[PDB]
């Protein structure tokens, strides 16, 4: 009936407020910056038990000192994600420092609005939970299928984002320590599920301050915050 | 393009006070037959700047329509006297000029002056240019003006005084030897004169029907030709 | 749906965009009239801006305006319809004309060209992206065998050889006139026979519009063997002309 | 019923309806007046519509153009599509300079102007520009050479023309007189008085600006010269005390 | 932007193709017969207000030594059909060093015809040529048609009226017909045809005469066979 | 670079009889040879014969490129190809490649069909290495042998004569001109083609 | 026919220290064997804390150190922090192999102060190799100078050593040295700017050589 | 090869020899002498008359304005005032470009004649590469021309007349056919003026 | 009504709608503002906060030394168009070794809006841009969807513009020959009309430029004094 890039009278692109509904489902993932570091996690929406679960991943690394949290279309996020870390590795090469978490997250944006010609074909209907550190300090970075990004202390994406961020808003506080954000980020995300958490049921990631280096928490790290979860 | 074939002879500028002196001999020499004896190598862009050139004619025709072209692009843009092009810009423009064409390897078999005045509190005729068609001197100081150089090679520099040609020898040496500042209008014209009259009676390509060029207050003012007294 | 917005074949077989082109053709109602003789070929037309929203006012220099243009000296023209698109057309031809010479090392031949402007429009029907040039006109001039030579075409890209039509209004019933007259003359010199071919297209022009036709609202050019070339007659001859048949 | 949607289509009374929008948008425009005179030609434009933009820098906005400083362009429609133009008449300009070292006359101008804007009429995918343009000249010994191309690409030679807004009062009231024996510097009255008249949004402080000025006449020694402030302005006072008499 | 204004519609029939062959079957007719001892294209031309000349006009023409073509629909057609048809017997000439065979041009022209068809952005030609020639296998004679699919035939007639032309001709036809009866079949079957009256100017033919030139014939001879 | 792969070919005409005939050997660095089988005549259709003498990838590659445009033409057209069509189209293809050409001095050899009962009208012809075609009608030769080819021939030929008679004649020159070439023998094959039939048979040369 | 690389000639001398990089150069431009104008800087400021010197091609020199302010320039203006000087040496390596087969024809010294308040010091070849240095020239004059450095240094051969070493010394010595090369090389220079760079900014003076 | 061209009162001249017709007409108020290389000269000869064409159909208004043996040929102008005829200045200037753009291959010396109602008779020397130069008194090109160099310098006037032009560059052309040796055959002058233009050859 | 399905198409009355949509896009952006004396362009805007976790969105932006500008519409246009300027501006400065003309560099943006909007199959940009600058001179600019631009003494864009363009209007002769501090002051008063529900150090932006004066934000001090005294 109309174009990609068809302005609608109220000036918003239409393509642009459909991929907006289109991240409005999809799996609940929970991000946190503090001054120790970041911390993201994801319900780990798993399917019927056959799946092995390892391969359906949902926290992946652009680089080194970068987390992510998807959400929405996976397949645009996965190319969106391919794209950003072989510009992040690209000014690595360039430059020998450690690309700034900003610049990526505009590259990322770059990259969304490419159907526009001003290449692609469509909106690619990814909403994004960056985070990582670098010189300046730990953040993370919120992106959206318009373009626009805004930084953050503490967001989430999904399904349940909405009520995931008025726990947030009630319960996180500035100058917290780095445990603190972990249970904090443990009591939002389980009291957003359907399930029960548990170990396999939830994923997390962090990059410290001192390291400035990804990691995935493993099974026992993810039992030992669970053990010291209150409830 | 591959190689000279009808040359120029060698240029000289000089900045003093109320502007710069600009003089060349009228001569374009096919090898060893001076078959030219009455050629413009002086050429103007815009008020308050001017063109060597010392070497391949056809190349100097080509950047001067390019050169006057942009000042006719600048003046169809232009709102005010001060969005007027300098001599730093047009000099900046045939250096880069020059560099692209060496690295494509496609030369100009030339050695370019730029000179003029970098400055518009002096005088009001670039409020309304006059293009086609046609008081008392304003001293100028020396940092207000410039004179520049461009090589083959694309290299380049500013001095108060350069020379193209076999003049980088000889009148070189007497401008280092006499040179100083502020000298009036006849005291230039005198070196400039004794410098050309070396080179007439040491260099087969020049010659004495010389022309003189002066970039002032009142612009850009070609005198007429004379041979010289020898 | 959108059978003869784009150039498309309708239901019945008929691309109606080529009537409509050649009605706003029409619309413009400036008539051109051309005739050929022995050694010679006249083309007339009006002097007059085409029929739109814009007016001729008393600030207009009139003498600019002119439906007749030329493609070579020895090749002339009259283009009737759209201003711009007959701009194109004669630009087309003068492209066509002068490669002809620069490949082919002679004049070109305004039969070869009509065919050549007859296949671009061609080219404009058959892809839809292209609008069509509402442009019709004649092409006149002389052959290497020294003989006349008058064409014409349409929109539809029917180039055809005449020795008298008219383009614009009243085409069908303008055909008796040209008829007439030319019976007439069939019932002479280098030089008066020029002068009869002209007589012959100022009266059809008069007969065909039925008013005086004022010489500075009308333009006339001939190409005989005396001149070989598409010379436009000025004002006062052609009121002698013009005398003469009063 | 669907013909006026796409450029490229013919109505079947055969007639481009896109066009007839593009000419009702120009007329509704700001309007452009530009007229000869035995010095030479003088050239006007009116910006009526910034009226209410209060903010605005004193004739900061100027749609007067010109090409190789003896040939005024100007405009009337869109500001980028004109501009756009403008910018191809230099590069004609500069392509017909480097061919044949000699400034392109006017009327070989104005033809590829009309063929550019002609040829985007027949085409779905690019929009026709939405411009009307005037391109003048004067020299001591051919005279003035008025021209105005459309959106339609017409190009007619004039002796005065007025395109936009009032155009039919501004020219009932230049062939009220002939101009052609009027001078450059006096005319400046008579079209002081007739903006005030025809158009029915400026007055006495909206004359110094709104409206721009410029004349190619033997004064400038026949080139471009934005008129200055100490010639527009005797003649406003003038105008706008004959006017209130 | 380029996409294909012809498309399948239920039951397809290719609605364009059917358009095109309602526009051959309004245009002028045109005819040809295959003989014993030569080949024959014919076709009547509407009758001329007296400004014509048909010596501009010409639906007749060769494409070669040996080979002629008539049209019936568009003319502009047939003038792009019959330029590059001489481009692609100029092409194989050049190659192979011969005169074009005949069915070698109907395969390409064919081919040509279905690229229109198919192609984006474009309409078929709205007409149908008749070619014919003279080769080393004997005599031949075609017929294009805007789907682009070429038929062999003996004798056929397109146009107006041409399935009553057909039996027309169908009646009178023989095999081993001499060359001059079957150019009085073509003079009777576009007269029962045309509803009117005949003379030189109105009707235009085209002969191939034994392995000789293809030769179209003047009005002279025309109204010496109309006697 | 003809010595790097030497060879020659021949064909003569005769009374409704043509024979065509080449050596078997394939050289590498000149003056040694690699194999006694590489036949440059090559069969292309019922009665064309096309023998191309030069560099053997160059040889390879050109009998593939005409085979190619030659099946094509059979199945397109549904009928024989004639001699002088494949002439043509040879003579295009060596032009084709003006500019870095492929080094091969190629002839044709084979029967022209008149109809009307049909009449065999020998054939034969030769090329340069860009296609300058050269009617003959007699004996024909080609490559870096062929003068040796050129005065055994004068010498042999008898204008028509018998199919047997035309393969002594054709065999006696090809074995003196090979023998008086080192970089070119290694054998050999004459093929005699005939509207009623084909003989081929390989003589007992001095291959060593 | 022709060959599109000429030496102009010069020297830089560059020397490090615990919290200080003193770099200087020359003031000619010439040609063969003659001289152009007496004035000529091939030092360009980069940062508020790096510069970079360079010989051989005036042109070169000049279009690569105007190439790589504009690549610093867009880089600060994309990322809001100035670059460290091991980041503007990597990208100085890729700008020089990007004209691997064309090469420019500068040597190249990229002086500056890390954010560790560290004096480096980077030397280049033509097309990109680069190794952190306490001492390095480039040059017409290199061969002569860089004995010299070695001797003072490094200060090998040496049994009992002196590695009490500070600011003005330090400076004195590039004077002794950059007035050694111009009595003993043609093409060096007659005024040489010293670029001294601390903590506490960048400062730069100038000196009067010979003239011959 | 020898070429001479001399500019006298109310006209111009040319000249050539005749030996491998070596002055074109471009159009009829314009015609050039070719020397340097056959080739090169007539294919650029062949694209400054189609420019010329171009051109001249190009410039033109919209409507009504103005209301031995010594054998030679005149051809009068067809168009008086120059109303549409182009430019020497134009054509010289774009067949400057033309060579500069092509200078690595293009090697020939061209010298252009004909008459402007902008600034009357004219004489346009393009060189080898892009080098234009216009020549108020005489212009020089070929082998053969370097030898009569000092005598053209010493018998030409500023108002010279069509006698004395017609005799000087006769001498000048027979002096450097007798001189040179690769210039012979009978020679080609043109006389080109306000209103007309004559053609005439020498065969002495 | 179906006029508005794409941008080539003009309405009877001879409008291009999603030009106006573009615009319309404009003006439901966040605010801006921005003031000139004789030697100094002060600029100002409403950073975005969408919540309380969330941190201000950049508005204010620089493109080269003495110049920079200002936000409103969709912020990906501003991201192309920024690193456009930013690509000329240094261009400029390397090829030539000086700084480039404003009012070029403002003709260069409006033509990139032009192409966008002529062209089918591609979008105008929805965001218009508050060029300021000192070219020796203070100067204001502005860019539209269209190919269009207008210099001007002060400007406003969207939100509650009203109440900033009213108070502007109301003390325009004023803002000509007064110092920094009062202009700084002043475009406070703008933008605080403009709020209509308080200002603070974090959610506003300020930026000054001027003869010896390079393009900086003024800190979060100096911009918690100037908000201290307009609240006093």
């Amino acid at each position: 009936d109309r174009g990609v890039n068809t302005f609608s009278p109220e000036g918003r692109l239409f393509q642009v407020e459909y991929a907006l509904g289109a991240i409005k489902l999809g799996s609940t993932a929970v991000g946190i910056c503090v001054n120790d570091g970041v911390i993201l996690a994801s319900e780990r929406r798993i399917s019927s038990t056959l799946i092995e679960k390892d391969s359906v991943e949902k926290l992946l690394s652009i680089d080194d000192h970068i987390g992510c949290a998807m959400s929405g279309l996976m397949a645009d996020a996965r190319t969106l994600i391919d794209y950003a870390r072989v510009e992040c590795n690209h000014y690595k090469f360039i430059y020998n420092e450690n690309i700034n978490i900003k610049s990526c997250v505009e590259l990322i944006s770059e990259l969304a609005l490419d159907f526009s010609n001003l290449i692609m074909s469509r909106p690619f209907g990814v909403a994004l939970l960056i985070g990582g550190v670098d010189k300046n300090g730990p953040c993370l970075w919120y992106t959206e299928p318009s373009g626009t990004n805004t930084r953050f202390s503490a967001a989430s994406i999904g399904s349940a984002q909405e009520g995931a961020e008025l726990l947030l808003q009630e319960n996180y506080k500035k100058d917290m320590t780095f445990e603190q954000a972990e249970i904090l980020a443990l009591t939002v995300l389980r009291q957003v599920m359907e399930d029960k958490l548990s170990t396999s049921n939830v994923e997390i990631c962090a990059i410290k301050k001192s390291d400035q280096t990804f990691y995935k928490y493993n099974t026992d790290d993810i039992s030992r915050i669970i053990d010291v979860l209150p409830s | 393009t591959l190689g000279p074939v009808v040359t120029g002879t060698s240029v000289i500028a000089i900045k003093y006070k109320h502007g710069i002196m600009i003089a060349a001999d009228r001569k374009a020499s096919y090898g060893s037959y001076a078959k030219f004896q009455n050629v413009e190598r002086i050429f103007k862009i815009n008020n308050k700047t001017v063109m060597g050139f010392s070497g391949e004619l056809a190349d100097a025709q080509y950047l001067h329509e390019l050169l006057t072209r942009k000042n006719i692009n600048n003046l169809s843009e232009k709102k005010r006297k001060e969005d007027m092009y300098t001599p730093q810009h047009y000099h900046s423009y045939v250096s880069r000029v020059f560099y692209v064409r060496k690295n494509r390897i496609d030369p100009l078999f030339n050695n370019i002056i730029i000179a003029g005045i970098n400055s518009q509190k002096y005088d009001n005729n670039d409020d309304n240019v006059l293009l086609y068609t046609n008081e008392e001197y304003k001293e100028i100081h020396k940092d207000d003006l410039y004179i520049g150089f461009v090589d083959m090679h694309g290299t380049n520099f500013c001095d108060d005084y350069i020379t193209t040609g076999y003049a980088r020898y000889f009148a070189l040496t007497l401008l280092r030897d006499h040179y100083k500042d502020n000298m009036t209008e006849e005291e230039a014209r005198i070196l400039i004169n004794e410098c050309l009259r070396i080179l007439y009676f040491r260099d087969a390509t020049s010659s004495n029907f010389i022309q003189i060029v002066k970039v002032t207050s009142k612009g850009v003012e070609y005198e007429e030709p004379y041979i010289l007294p020898c | 749906m959108y059978d003869r917005h784009l150039t498309i074949f309708s239901p019945d077989g008929n691309l109606y965009q080529i009537e409509y082109a050649i009605k706003a053709v029409k619309n413009t109602n400036i008539t051109s009239v051309g005739v050929k003789g022995e050694n010679c070929a006249v083309i007339i037309s009006q002097k007059k801006m085409a029929t739109q929203y814009i007016s001729q006012d008393k600030l207009l220099d009139y003498n600019n305006i002119t439906n007749i243009y030329n493609i070579t000296d020895e090749i002339g023209c009259s283009m009737v319809g759209m201003p711009g698109d007959c701009l194109s057309m004669v630009y087309k031809a003068r492209s066509e004309a002068s490669e002809f010479l620069y490949s082919n090392g002679y004049n070109v031949n305004a039969e070869t060209l009509c065919r050549n402007i007859c296949d671009k429009i061609q080219v404009y029907t058959q892809h839809a992206y292209m609008r069509l040039h509402a442009c019709s006109g004649m092409i006149i001039g002389i052959d290497e065998n020294n003989k006349p030579e008058l064409f014409k075409f349409d929109p539809s890209g029917f180039c055809a050889g005449y020795r008298a039509c008219v383009i614009g209004n009243k085409e069908q019933e303008s055909i008796s006139v040209l008829e007439r007259l030319l019976e007439k003359r069939k019932k002479e010199t280098i030089d008066e026979d020029i002068r009869n071919t002209t007589i012959l297209a100022i009266e059809a022009l008069q007969t065909i519009l039925a008013f005086d036709l004022k010489a500075s609202e009308i333009e006339v050019a001939i190409v005989s063997t005396k001149n070989r070339n598409f010379t436009q007659i000025s004002e006062k001859e052609i009121d002698n002309y013009l005398t003469y048949i009063a | 019923a669907g013909y006026d949607l796409s450029v490229s289509t013919f109505s079947p009374d055969g007639r481009l309806y896109q066009v007839e929008y593009i000419y009702k948008s120009i007329n509704n425009n700001n309007t452009a007046l530009c007229l000869e005179c035995k010095d030479g030609i003088i050239c006007c434009c009116i910006n009526s519509n910034m009226d209410k933009n209060k903010m605005i820098k004193k004739n900061s906005y100027n749609r007067i153009y010109h090409v190789n400083n003896n040939i005024i362009i100007t405009y009337s429609g869109f500001d980028g599509d004109a501009r756009n133009i403008i910018d191809r008449a230099r590069s004609e300009a500069n392509t017909y300079y480097y061919n044949f070292h000699t400034n392109i006359p006017l009327h070989i101008l104005v033809n590829r102007i009309s063929l550019y804007i002609h040829a985007y009429t027949l085409y779905w995918h690019m929009r026709p520009f939405a411009a009307s343009i005037i391109i003048s000249s004067f020299n001591e010994k051919d005279k003035g050479d008025i021209y105005c191309i459309e959106p339609n690409g017409a190009c007619y030679k004039y002796s005065g023309i007025v395109i936009g807004k009032n155009k039919e009062m501004f020219k009932t009231e230049i062939e009220k007189k002939d101009y052609k024996d009027i001078n450059v510097r006096d005319a400046i009255e008579d079209i002081y008085k007739f903006i005030l008249t025809s158009d029915d949004h400026m007055n006495k402080n909206n004359l110094q600006n709104l409206v721009n000025f410029s004349w190619i006449c033997k004064e400038s020694s026949y080139e471009f010269q934005n008129i200055h402030e100490e010639i527009l302005t005797p003649a406003l006072n003038k105008a706008v005390e004959y006017i209130e008499k | 932007y380029s996409f294909s204004l012809t498309t399948f519609s239920p039951t397809g029939k290719l609605v364009q193709i059917e358009y095109a062959l309602n526009r051959v079957s309004s245009s002028s007719p045109a005819l040809g017969i295959r003989a014993k001892n030569g080949v024959i294209i014919a076709t009547e031309k509407k009758s001329p207000n007296e400004l014509i000349e048909e010596n501009s006009i010409f639906k007749i023409q060769q494409i070669s030594e040996h080979i002629g073509i008539v049209y019936a629909g568009m003319p502009g057609d047939f003038r792009v059909l019959l330029k590059r048809a001489r481009k692609e017997a100029i092409r194989y000439s050049l190659q192979y060093g011969s005169e074009i065979l005949v069915k070698e041009l109907v395969k390409i022209i064919a081919s040509i015809v279905q690229e229109f068809t198919q192609t984006g952005g474009v309409r078929p030609f709205g007409l149908s040529l008749l070619i014919c020639g003279v080769d080393v296998y004997g005599y031949h004679l075609y017929q294009i048609d805007p789907s682009g699919c070429y038929f062999n035939w003996m004798a056929t007639c397109v146009g107006k009226d041409y399935q009553n032309n057909m039996s027309f001709l169908e009646k009178r036809y023989n095999k081993d017909i001499e060359i001059e009866d079957a150019i009085h079949t073509a003079i009777l079957t576009l007269k029962e045809s045309y509803e009117g009256v005949l003379n030189e100017k109105n009707i235009e033919i085209g002969v191939a005469y034994d392995n000789k030139p293809f030769k179209i014939l003047t009005q002279n001879e025309i109204k010496d066979y109309l006697i | 670079i003809y010595n790097y792969n030497g060879g020659c070919v021949l064909g003569m005409s005769g009374s409704n009889c043509v024979a065509i005939a080449c050596d078997l050997r394939l050289g590498a660095n000149t003056f040694t040879t690699v194999s006694t089988k590489f036949s440059k005549i090559f069969k292309m259709n019922n009665n064309v014969y096309v023998g191309l003498s030069g560099l053997a990838t160059d040889i390879q590659t050109l009998y593939e490129i005409l085979r190619y445009r030659v099946n094509l033409y059979e199945v397109r057209q549904d009928a024989e190809m004639d001699v002088e069509c494949f002439a043509n189209m040879l003579s295009s293809i060596l032009y084709s490649n003006r500019f870095s050409p492929y080094f091969v001095n190629p002839i044709v050899v084979g029967f022209k069909l008149k109809h009307y009962k049909v009449n065999y009208e020998p054939y034969l012809t030769a090329y340069d290495l860009i296609g300058a075609k050269c009617e003959t009608r007699d004996f024909v030769v080609n490559g870096v042998t062929s003068e040796q080819l050129f005065g055994m021939c004068e010498s042999l030929y008898v204008k028509d004569q018998d199919e047997n008679g035309l393969f002594e004649t054709i065999s006696q020159c090809l074995l003196s001109a090979l023998d008086r070439d080192c970089i070119s023998g290694w054998g050999a094959e004459v093929l005699v083609l005939t509207p009623e039939k084909i003989i081929k048979k390989k003589l007992k040369a001095r291959m060593d | 026919r022709w060959y599109p690389y000429i030496d102009n000639g010069g020297t830089v001398i560059g020397l490090t220290g615990k919290d200080y990089v003193i770099l200087a150069a020359d003031t000619r431009l010439s040609l063969s064997y003659s001289i152009y104008t007496r004035f000529c800087p091939k030092i360009s400021k980069l940062t508020d804390k790096c510069i970079i010197g360079s010989s051989g091609m005036q042109s070169d020199i000049k279009t690569l150190h105007s190439l790589l302010q504009k690549k610093i320039q867009l880089f600060v203006l994309e990322h809001s922090h100035y670059p460290d000087i091991h980041v503007i040496a990597r990208l100085l390596c890729v700008i020089l192999y990007s004209r691997r087969f064309f090469p420019y024809y500068a040597f190249n010294i990229l002086a500056g102060v890390d954010e560790n308040n560290k004096g480096v010091l980077y030397n280049y070849d033509s097309v990109g190799s680069y190794c952190e240095a306490t001492h390095s020239c480039v040059g017409s004059g290199s061969q002569l100078i860089l004995p010299i450095l070695d001797n003072r240094v490094e200060q090998k051969n040496q049994l009992i050593k002196n590695t009490n070493f500070n600011l003005g010394d330090d400076i004195n010595f590039v004077k002794d040295a950059i007035t050694s090369a111009t009595e003993r090389d043609i093409y060096t220079g007659d005024k040489t700017l010293i670029y001294v760079i601390d903590k506490m900014g960048i400062n730069v003076n100038t000196l009067d050589l010979k003239q011959d | 090869t020898t070429i001479i061209g001399i500019i006298y009162d109310n006209g111009v001249m040319l000249a050539c020899d005749s030996r491998t017709r070596k002055i074109n007409r471009i159009n009829e108020n314009l015609y050039v002498c070719r020397s340097g290389a056959s080739a090169h000269s007539q294919k650029i000869i062949e694209i400054i008359k189609h420019y010329c064409v171009s051109m001249k159909n190009e410039n033109r208004k919209k409507g009504r304005f103005h209301e031995n043996l010594v054998t030679k040929n005149k051809y009068f102008y067809e168009d008086k005032f120059n109303d549409y005829n182009p430019l020497v200045e134009n054509v010289a200037h774009i067949t400057k470009k033309i060579i500069y753009t092509n200078n690595n291959f293009l090697s020939c010396a061209l010298i252009f004649g004909g008459y402007d109602k902008i600034k009357k008779q004219q004489l346009y020397a393009v060189n080898l590469n892009g080098s234009i130069i216009e020549k108020h008194d005489f212009a020089v090109s070929g082998s053969g021309s370097i030898y009569i160099q000092s005598y053209l310098q010493d018998k030409y006037k500023k108002f010279m007349t069509k006698k004395e032009c017609f005799n000087l560059i006769l001498n000048c052309v027979k002096y450097a056919m007798h001189n040179d040796n690769s210039s012979g055959g009978l020679i080609r002058i043109v006389n080109i003026t306000k209103s007309f233009v004559e053609e005439f050859t020498v065969v002495n | 009504n179906l006029y508005d399905t794409d941008n080539i198409i003009y309405s009877p009355e001879g409008r291009l709608y999603q030009v106006e949509y573009a615009s319309e896009a404009i003006k439901q952006g966040t605010c801006a503002v921005a003031i000139k004396s004789k030697d100094y362009v002060v600029v100002s805007g409403l950073k975005k906060c969408i919540s309380k976790l969330s941190f201000p969105q950049e508005k204010i932006f620089k493109i080269d030394d003495y110049i920079g500008i200002s936000m409103s519409g969709i912020t990906s246009d501003a991201k192309v168009l920024t690193k456009f300027m930013q690509n000329e501006c240094l261009s400029h400065k390397f090829l030539y070794n000086e700084n480039i003309n404003i009012e070029s560099l403002v003709r260069s943006v409006a033509d990139k809006y032009q192409k966008n909007t002529q062209k089918s199959s591609k979008r105008a940009f929805g965001v218009g841009l508050m060029i300021a600058a000192y070219h020796n001179e203070p100067c204001i600019f502005e860019t539209r969807p269209n190919g269009s631009y207008f210099e001007y003494d002060a400007l406003s864009f969207g939100a509650r513009s009203h109440a900033s363009k009213t108070y502007l209007e109301k003390n325009l002769h004023l803002f000509e020959e007064c110092s920094l501090e009062e202009l700084i002051l002043h475009c406070l008063k703008a933008l605080k009309c403009s709020l209509s529900s308080e200002l603070t150090i974090s959610n506003t932006a300020l930026a000054v430029v001027g003869k010896n004066h390079p393009w900086q934000e003024i800190s979060s001090l100096q911009l918690e004094e100037y908000l201290s005294k307009v609240k006093m």
